[PDB]
């Protein structure tokens, strides 16, 4: 009894569904594409399945230098 | 209704679906960012560069194995600010260096401050005593001791817990093998307050539900109660007689009963927090010296205490090379402690 | 009335300081026997060959233990699930070496605690109470059955029952983690939610009721004197408490119905602990925690470790070290 | 007021939850995370 | 909408089925519809298992629980448990699936369309829970039905092709039982056996003649008892001992199913006669013994003298004594020396495992079976990674024995809880205090103080 | 050991008999309300 | 495998065993329809 | 026989799905209950016939 | 894959379809 429209009124109204039958699927498709385009890997710097190791390297690219860690990751990525 | 301060105060304190308050200005952004940083990291962010682990749905982990992991040991106790000297404003690199860890831990810390200020604020407006805020000091002591003090006493944030289901399981096992934390009387007091609290929760709920007054015709008894009713909904007298006769003692004072329900778990969590402050310094209850002196001189003397240290020794040697990659441990097969066959 | 009728009247009397009852007729002597044997063994029992390999473990205070390390040690792996009462032994000295006290204690205790649960039903019926306090107690009781009886049955030996001691308990937990990955089992996770949530809601309820106690005392008196045993009127304002807590979260997240609130308080920890108990009782038959060891693999086939693999390494340390002289063959299959 | 009955909104919404969680379980057995 | 809200029935929606206690027609609907659910699952599950089934792999590598039940009855299988014909499996699945439509039909009809109460309509089909005579009559009918079910098993075993016999001389095979055990000293002797190790109460049944014989007795006992209950009314001592109400009777049956659930759990875990290891995988005891046998065979092939080989502890590395002197496998499997199985028995003599036989007579088929059983031990993760908890992913295996034991322990436990719930409720309701304490008639207020 | 066994068997039988006969002795009636 | 004549019904057979779970969930759809009265 | 068999099985399947929805709807419906009882009886006898048809045709296709 | 998904889709809809039909027709729910 704080004023706002009751949730049960909103989610059973035709107009809620007209707005949301477009916004909900649009958001979901945008999330889908953020991954399917590969963009998620690049924003966050997460390795793709082919990018954890070089072909013959077999030690992990562990960061070992506090202030030049950013440079280490850049060289590791080289 | 005066100056802007008092107009702002009015609006902050409106009776709405989600109360805001002055505390809301700290709470909401901090809780939102802690939770969102957790969902963002577990969904998208690796721990390859800090731990050599995959840790996100993106890389293939499930709800049990995802985490936002701590930064590399080389980061020490860096605040690891986005604009700080490590990431220098590069968001991608900051994610790869474990910046989301300190982001979550610190927003989470300020958020808990805001939640507790919210408990005080709402209590003051509604005119109740602020015991809920007081009780919440136990969650606070636990968060601060385990997520801040513990790693501050150790070499780096690397050894804080990582924010994940399996990551936290790993943290428990590490504390067993390295700190023998089960032997610690402050942890034992925590366990008593948690299990004793769950005990009080169960027994008090069951007793009320089983000493109810027949206040309606329904065989489903929940409707036969009214919040504004003057009368107790259940019989303290009958409840007292039952437990006096079953167990030997019983509550007779409802006020004492409810205070004790605050006291037990709040006190147990505060005790566990003190033990963790000691573990920040490796100041463990690891050993009983008299046990070791006897066992060293008498190879036929064995107790469950000596059996558990053998397990700890296994945990340390088997887990350390992958759990502490900055150490570059190489332990040749021949040095690993193992019993026969296994 | 006849002797029997008076006896029955006394056994079932609502007037005894401690209720006796028919369950109590079995509970009293069984709990007494388990208690006396436990106390004497914990002080004075000699070392027990728990793993059947002639390597006796000292559990008692007089043989070099303290309160934290002491235990009544499980019976010998050579016995397995065989029933080993005192009269099965050639002497008390043999019975002691083989961990006879453990069996005597746990069988009398389980019988007695089961009767403790029946007695709770029994008295509630004598008092005209609703009957389900005994159902709340079934949760801790089921958990004691899991660790002292069901687990040994599954694994084929009481030597794998939980020891009656503080450090023995931790030994049981650590070995159980090596052998079942319990932490990764959703029934143990539900038990954690049950006990952490039980503690949380215990503190919550204590604090909400305490916060809304009606002013009945002065500042120099404990507020507890504001309540008198057996008074009719409720001693706090639930509407005030709900008004606080509905605002802390949002209105519909808070109970204003005391009956619903108290039912939730009962149910949450009781259901969680039933799942804890069923976790142990089903890992008894080796249906174990989730195994994601090497679940994440890169494009070439390199294993990319996750936190699950680091758990695995800790589990391996427990596994290879436990009962270090008892395995001759490469698999630990119970 | 509402034109769409609450029991339908619930049923459709619940079914949607089952589908998306179902998909997440399928994914535990195929592609990344599948051990294969 | 007769009795279909809380106001009129006294029961909230989440206790809605309690609204049925005195509506025998709709309650019969609920019961028949539910029997259709059971029969449905049995038929659909069998077809699913059959559709997935690769006949040359062991059943126990395939997550099968129903085909193993059919195979044990001697359908579809030949020597060694080799599958010779999947058609009997198909027939079982289809007949249950079809039958469930019939039951589902009756269930829906009674629940939704037929008379809500049966008493007006029929005095034979109507009932009052408090009518002790009608209760024992209906109970008698069901007893006769159950007795006929038991004799159907005897009929299969004796007249319709036999049962799978893991113990058949020369190797497991389907065998017709011609000499079932009738001696009450053997049949009822099982019931008085200790449930502890080396005894195992009824779980110890180790031959099909005792199994068949027991069902001859049980079929007759049930039929006789069923007749008895149709023709009698409870004695006075029965009348004074029990609560007589629908909820009370539900509670007694909940207790009994809980007990049976625990018994089944132990049966599938230990018994390898009516749960042949050919179909269900090795028992835990069996796989552990098979490991010791494996390495004894290996190491003796390498030249070890396994009789005299002292292990690290001083006990024999391969062979030792049980606490009563029998020669048994050593290492941790000492606990499992009560185990008996067709691949091991040829090596056992009157003093336990025979060293002469071990040295000279172990056949390649015994080596194979012991390797198979060691490597199919019933250990595995919830996501079905076979092996110890530290095992890496590769082998998709959880034993049918683990699935069946764990499920039934869970069910048996919750059935005990439901027993306590309902037994305690039935007592309170019969005495009139199930809805709470009368504020003006609170029993404790009329009692003297404890002190 | 034989004497001990016999003694315990007697003790146990005695208490089990009390439990069974006791619950047989009109237990439903032993409540505060309807008998 | 199912006899070959029935193979076309394989995907249907894969889904049937789950139908009982659906009967439980149906009770909730129904109750939601009558407002859990 | 495979044509007859496979049509008979598809028919059984389809009639089943129709009955699964139609029987409960008919039973809890106010109006048109007379036209319903007939269809239910017809559907049921047809359902049973198809089972026997599939059952017999089975052996000419297996 | 599409086959099994279609099957469960029409099996899954059958229950709520029954309730829907009954509700529209003011049946005896
Ligand atoms: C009315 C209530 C009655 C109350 C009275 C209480 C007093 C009676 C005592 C009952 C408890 C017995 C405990 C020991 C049970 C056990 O070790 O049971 C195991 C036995 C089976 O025993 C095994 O039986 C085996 C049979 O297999 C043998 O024979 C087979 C034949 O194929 C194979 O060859 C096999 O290899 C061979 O070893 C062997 O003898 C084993 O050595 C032997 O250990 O099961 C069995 O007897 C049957 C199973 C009994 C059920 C156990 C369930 C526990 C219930 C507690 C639940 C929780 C309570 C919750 C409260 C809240
Ligand atoms: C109440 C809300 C709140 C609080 C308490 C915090 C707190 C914090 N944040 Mg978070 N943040 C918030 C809201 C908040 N944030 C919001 C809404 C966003 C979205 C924009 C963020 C996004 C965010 C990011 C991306 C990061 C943080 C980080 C931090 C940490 C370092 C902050 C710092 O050093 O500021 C220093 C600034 C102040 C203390 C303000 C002082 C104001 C004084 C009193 C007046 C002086 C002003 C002066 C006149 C200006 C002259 C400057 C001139 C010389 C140029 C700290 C835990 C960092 C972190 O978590 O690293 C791990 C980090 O990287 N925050
Ligand atoms: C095995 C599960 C099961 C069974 C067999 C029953 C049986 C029954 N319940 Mg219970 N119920 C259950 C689970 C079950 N319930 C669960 C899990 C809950 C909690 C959600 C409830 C909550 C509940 C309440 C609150 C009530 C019942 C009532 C009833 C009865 C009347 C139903 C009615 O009025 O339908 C009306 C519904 C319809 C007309 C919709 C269609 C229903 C049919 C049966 C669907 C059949 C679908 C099926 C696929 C058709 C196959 C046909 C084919 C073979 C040809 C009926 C005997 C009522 C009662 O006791 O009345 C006296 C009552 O008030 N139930
Ligand atoms: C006795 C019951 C029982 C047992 C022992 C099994 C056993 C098995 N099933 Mg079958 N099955 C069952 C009933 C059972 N099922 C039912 C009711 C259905 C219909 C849904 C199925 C449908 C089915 C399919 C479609 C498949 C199996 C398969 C399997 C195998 C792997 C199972 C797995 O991976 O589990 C995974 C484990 C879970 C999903 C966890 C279940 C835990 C539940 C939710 C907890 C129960 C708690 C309690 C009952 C709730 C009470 C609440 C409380 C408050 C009172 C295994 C042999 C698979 C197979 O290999 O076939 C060849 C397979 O594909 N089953
Ligand atoms: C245990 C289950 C059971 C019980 C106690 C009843 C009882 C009743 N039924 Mg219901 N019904 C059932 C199951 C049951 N039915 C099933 C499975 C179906 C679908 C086929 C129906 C469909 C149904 C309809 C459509 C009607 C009834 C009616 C009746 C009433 C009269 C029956 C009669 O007059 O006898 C007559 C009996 C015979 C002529 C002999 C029966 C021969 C049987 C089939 C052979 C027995 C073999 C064996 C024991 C079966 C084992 C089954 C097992 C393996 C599952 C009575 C209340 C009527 C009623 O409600 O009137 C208003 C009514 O119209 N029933
Ligand atoms: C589902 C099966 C079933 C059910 C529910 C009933 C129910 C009933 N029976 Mg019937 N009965 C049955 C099958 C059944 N019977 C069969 C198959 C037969 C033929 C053998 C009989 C022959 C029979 C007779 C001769 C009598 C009954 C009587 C009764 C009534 C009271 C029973 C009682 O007090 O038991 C409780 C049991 C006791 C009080 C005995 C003492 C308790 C002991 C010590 C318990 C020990 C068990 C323990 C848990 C160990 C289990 C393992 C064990 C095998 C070693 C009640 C209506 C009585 C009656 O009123 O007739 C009209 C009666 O005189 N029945
Ligand atoms: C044959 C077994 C059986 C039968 C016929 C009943 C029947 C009944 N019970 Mg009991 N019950 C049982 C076993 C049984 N129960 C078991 C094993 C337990 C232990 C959990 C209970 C615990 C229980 C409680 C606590 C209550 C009942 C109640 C009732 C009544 C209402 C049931 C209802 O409407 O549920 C509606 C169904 C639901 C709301 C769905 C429940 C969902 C479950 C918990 C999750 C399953 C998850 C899945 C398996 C995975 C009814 C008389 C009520 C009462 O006492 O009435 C007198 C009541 O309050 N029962
Ligand atoms: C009452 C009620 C209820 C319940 C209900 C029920 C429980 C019912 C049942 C039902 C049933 C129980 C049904 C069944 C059905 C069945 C059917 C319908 C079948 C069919 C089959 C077929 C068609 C087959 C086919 C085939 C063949 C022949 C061969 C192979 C292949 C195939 C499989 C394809 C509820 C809960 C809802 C709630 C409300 C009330
Ligand atoms: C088939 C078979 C067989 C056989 C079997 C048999 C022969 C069985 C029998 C069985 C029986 C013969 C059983 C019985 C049981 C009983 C019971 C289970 C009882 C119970 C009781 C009760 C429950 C009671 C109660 C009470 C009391 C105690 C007190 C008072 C009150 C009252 C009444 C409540 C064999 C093994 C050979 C092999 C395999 C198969
Ligand atoms: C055998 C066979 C068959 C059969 C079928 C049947 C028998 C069916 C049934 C079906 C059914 C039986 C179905 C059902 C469905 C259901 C559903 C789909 C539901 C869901 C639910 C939900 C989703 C819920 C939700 C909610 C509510 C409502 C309220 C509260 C909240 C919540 C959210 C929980 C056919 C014909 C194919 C043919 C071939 C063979
Ligand atoms: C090892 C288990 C032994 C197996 C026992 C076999 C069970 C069959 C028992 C039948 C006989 C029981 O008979 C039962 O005995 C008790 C004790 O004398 C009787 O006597 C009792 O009556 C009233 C009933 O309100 C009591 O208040 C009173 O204290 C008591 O004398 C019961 O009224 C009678 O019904
Ligand atoms: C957010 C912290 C703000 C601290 C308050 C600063 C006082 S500001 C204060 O506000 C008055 C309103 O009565 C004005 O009339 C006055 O001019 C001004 O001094
Ligand atoms: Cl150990
Ligand atoms: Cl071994
Ligand atoms: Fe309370
Ligand atoms: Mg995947």
């Amino acid at each position: 009894t704080t004023g706002e429209r009751p949730f049960s009124d909103i989610i059973t109204s035709v107009r809620y569904w007209v707005i949301h039958s477009i916004t909900i699927p649009a958001l979901f498709i945008a999330g889908w594409l953020f991954v399917s385009t590969g963009l998620a890997y690049d924003v966050f710097g997460t390795p793709r399945p082919d990018s954890y190791y070089a072909q013959e390297q077999r030690s992990i690219p562990l960061v070992t230098d506090r202030f030049e860690a950013k440079q280490q990751v850049e060289t590791f990525l080289e | 209704e005066r100056g802007w301060f008092d107009i702002l105060d009015d609006w902050l304190k409106r009776d709405r679906f989600v109360f805001v308050g002055w505390s809301g200005i700290l709470l909401f952004p901090c809780a939102y960012l802690a939770l969102g940083g957790w969902l963002t990291g577990t969904t998208f962010v690796t721990s390859w560069y800090t731990h050599g682990l995959a840790s996100s749905y993106l890389e293939g982990c499930n709800f049990l194995t995802v985490a936002v992991s701590t930064p590399a040991n080389s980061m020490g106790h860096s605040l690891l600010l986005l604009w700080g000297p490590e990431a220098q404003g590069d968001f991608t690199r900051w994610c790869q260096l474990g910046g989301l860890w300190t982001f979550i831990a610190l927003h989470g810390a300020f958020g808990l401050i805001g939640f507790m200020l919210r408990q005080f604020e709402i209590a003051r407006l509604v005119g109740v005593r602020p015991y809920n805020a007081i009780a919440f000091s136990a969650p606070i002591a636990v968060f601060v001791s385990v997520f801040l003090i513990y790693p501050l006493g150790q070499s780096s944030w690397f050894f804080a817990p990582s924010f994940g289901v399996a990551a936290i399981f790993r943290f428990l096992l590490f504390f067993q093998g390295f700190h023998n934390w089960t032997l610690n009387p402050f942890h034992m007091m925590g366990v008593a307050g948690v299990l004793g609290g769950a005990l009080l929760c169960a027994i008090h709920g069951a007793t009320v539900e089983n000493t109810l007054f027949q206040d309606g015709e329904g065989a489903s008894t929940f409707r036969a109660f009214n919040p504004t009713q003057a009368e107790e909904t259940y019989s303290m007298v009958t409840a007292n007689r039952f437990w006096s006769q079953i167990f030997g003692i019983a509550f007779s004072n409802k006020r004492w009963l409810h205070f004790f329900m605050l006291f037990v778990p709040v006190t147990g969590l505060w005790m566990s927090a003190i033990g963790v402050v000691g573990l920040a310094l490796n100041l463990r209850s690891y050993d009983f010296i008299s046990q070791e002196i006897r066992a060293a001189e008498d190879p036929e003397f064995e107790t469950f205490y000596t059996k558990n240290l053998l397990l700890n020794e296994g945990i340390r040697a088997w887990m350390a090379p992958q759990d502490q990659p900055h150490e570059n441990f190489v332990f040749p097969e021949e040095v690993l402690p193992r019993g026969n066959a296994l | 009335a006849n002797l029997w009728e008076r006896f029955c009247n006394w056994v079932t009397s609502t007037d005894n300081r401690l209720y006796v009852g028919w369950f109590g007729v079995i509970m009293i002597p069984t709990l007494l026997a388990a208690t006396i044997c436990f106390v004497i063994a914990f002080i004075a029992a000699p070392p027990v060959d728990i793993d059947g390999i002639r390597e006796p473990v000292s559990g008692s205070l007089l043989y070099g233990n303290n309160i934290i390390t002491g235990a009544v040690v499980p019976s010998s792996n050579a016995i397995g699930l065989h029933f080993y009462p005192i009269w099965e032994a050639a002497s008390l000295d043999e019975w002691l070496y083989n961990g006879g006290p453990y069996q005597l204690i746990i069988f009398h205790f389980l019988l007695g605690a089961s009767c403790y649960m029946g007695r709770q039903w029994e008295l509630s019926y004598r008092l005209g109470m609703r009957p389900w306090i005994c159902v709340a107690y079934s949760a801790p009781l089921a958990s004691a059955f899991a660790v002292f009886l069901i687990y040994p049955i599954g694994q084929g030996s009481f030597s794998d029952g939980m020891p009656l001691g503080i450090s023995g308990t931790f030994n049981f937990m650590i070995v159980f983690q090596a052998e079942h990955n319990i932490l990764m089992h959703p029934f143990h996770q539900l038990g954690v939610a049950g006990v952490f949530g039980g503690a949380l809601f215990c503190a919550m309820h204590g604090s909400l009721v305490t916060s809304s106690l009606i002013r009945e005392t002065t500042e120099t008196e404990s507020a507890n004197y504001g309540y008198k045993f057996g008074q009719e009127e409720e001693t706090y304002n639930i509407v005030a408490a709900h008004g606080y807590f509905g605002r802390l979260i949002f209105q519909y997240a808070s109970f204003n119905n005391s009956r619903s609130l108290h039912f939730f308080l009962a149910a949450w920890p009781v259901v969680g602990v039933w799942f804890a108990a069923l976790g142990i009782s089903t890992m008894a038959f080796n249906l174990n925690g989730f195994n994601f060891n090497h679940s994440v693999i890169d494009a070439k086939g390199n294993v990319i470790n996750t936190w699950a693999d680091i758990i695995n390494r800790a589990n391996l340390g427990m596994e290879v070290m436990h009962e270090r002289n008892a395995h001759n063959f490469p698999l630990d299959l119970a | 007021g509402g034109r769409i009955p609450l029991w339908i909104v619930a049923t459709v919404a619940g079914m949607g939850v089952i589908v998306i969680v179902g998909l997440f379980f399928y994914g535990a057995y195929a592609g990344l995370g599948s051990s294969l | 909408a007769t009795n279909r809200d809380q106001e009129s029935s006294g029961f909230a929606w989440w206790a809605g089925n309690a609204r049925l206690i005195n509506l025998s027609g709709k309650l019969l609907g609920a019961h028949v519809a539910h029997a259709g659910l059971i029969v449905f699952w049995a038929g659909a599950m069998t077809l699913f298992e059959l559709a997935h089934f690769i006949p040359e792999k062991p059943m126990y590598e395939q997550g099968l629980i129903l085909i193993p039940h059919i195979a044990t009855l001697g359908w579809g299988v030949g020597p060694g448990g080799e599958v010779v014909d999947t058609f009997p499996f198909f027939v079982v699945g289809v007949v249950h699936l079809i039958s469930s439509a019939v039951l589902g039909f009756g269930g829906v009809y009674h629940a939704i369309r037929g008379p809500e109460t049966l008493e007006e309509y029929s005095s034979f089909f109507g009932y009052d829970w408090k009518d002790k005579n009608k209760m024992t009559t209906i109970l008698g009918f069901h007893l006769i039905v159950l007795g006929i079910g038991a004799l159907l098993l005897v009929a299969k075993a004796m007249f319709f092709g036999g049962l799978y016999d893991t113990w058949a001389p020369g190797g497991g095979d389907v065998r017709v039982i011609t000499n079932p055990t009738l001696d009450p000293r053997v049949i009822f002797g099982y019931l008085l056996k200790s449930p502890f190790g080396g005894e195992g109460w009824i779980v110890s049944v180790n031959n099909l003649e005792d199994v068949v014989g027991g069902h001859i007795w049980i079929g007759l006992i049930c039929i006789a008892g069923g007749i008895w209950h149709i023709l009698t009314t409870p004695f006075g001592w029965a009348r004074r001992a029990f609560i007589w109400s629908g909820e009370a009777y539900l509670s007694y049956s909940l207790g009994a199913l809980s007990m049976m659930g625990f018994i089944a759990t132990c049966f599938v875990w230990f018994n390898n006669t009516v749960y042949p290891s050919e179909f269900y995988g090795p028992t835990g005891p069996e796989a552990s013994q098979a490991q010791a046998m494996t390495f004894l065979i290996r190491d003796q092939k390498l030249g070890a003298n396994v009789g005299s080989a002292q292990g690290p502890t001083g006990l024999g590395k391969y062979l030792m004594r049980s606490p009563t002197g029998e020669i048994i496998f050593g290492g941790e499997t000492m606990r499992f020396w009560d185990f008996r199985g067709p691949w091991l028995e040829p090596l056992r003599g009157p003093n336990g495992l025979d060293l002469n036989k071990i040295k000279n007579d172990i056949q390649p088929w015994q080596e194979r079976r012991a390797a198979e059983y060691m490597t199919h031990a019933p250990l595995g993760s919830l996501n079905s990674v076979g092996g110890v908890a530290t095992e890496i992913n590769s082998v998709n295996f959880v034993s049918p024995r683990s699935w069946l034991a764990t499920s039934h322990f869970v069910l048996a436990f919750f059935f005990l809880v439901g027993h306590l719930w309902h037994a305690g409720r039935a007592r309170a309701a019969a005495a009139g205090f199930e809805k709470g304490i009368d504020r003006e008639s609170e029993p404790v207020l009329s009692m003297p103080s404890l002190d | 050991m034989e004497t001990l066994k016999i003694t315990v068997y007697i003790v146990v039988t005695f208490f089990v008999l009390l439990f069974v006969f006791g619950f047989l002795s009109g237990d439903p009636a032993r409540n505060p309300k309807r008998k | 495998k199912l006899p070959e004549a029935y193979a076309i019904f394989d995907p249907l057979v894969d889904v049937l065993p789950v139908i009982p779970v659906l009967f439980l969930a149906l009770a909730f759809v129904w109750q939601a329809a009558v407002g859990f009265r | 026989m495979t044509i007859l068999f496979q049509l008979a099985l598809a028919a059984l399947v389809i009639l089943s799905f129709v009955m699964v929805i139609g029987v409960p709807v008919a039973y809890a419906s106010p109006q048109d209950w007379d036209r319903s009882k007939q269809l239910i009886f017809l559907g049921s006898g047809l359902w049973i016939a198809l089972v026997l048809v599939v059952g017999v045709l089975n052996f000419f296709v297996v | 894959v599409i086959a099994q998904l279609t099957m469960i889709a029409m099996i899954g809809i059958a229950g709520p379809m029954i309730i829907f039909l009954l509700a529209v027709r003011r049946g005896n729910l």
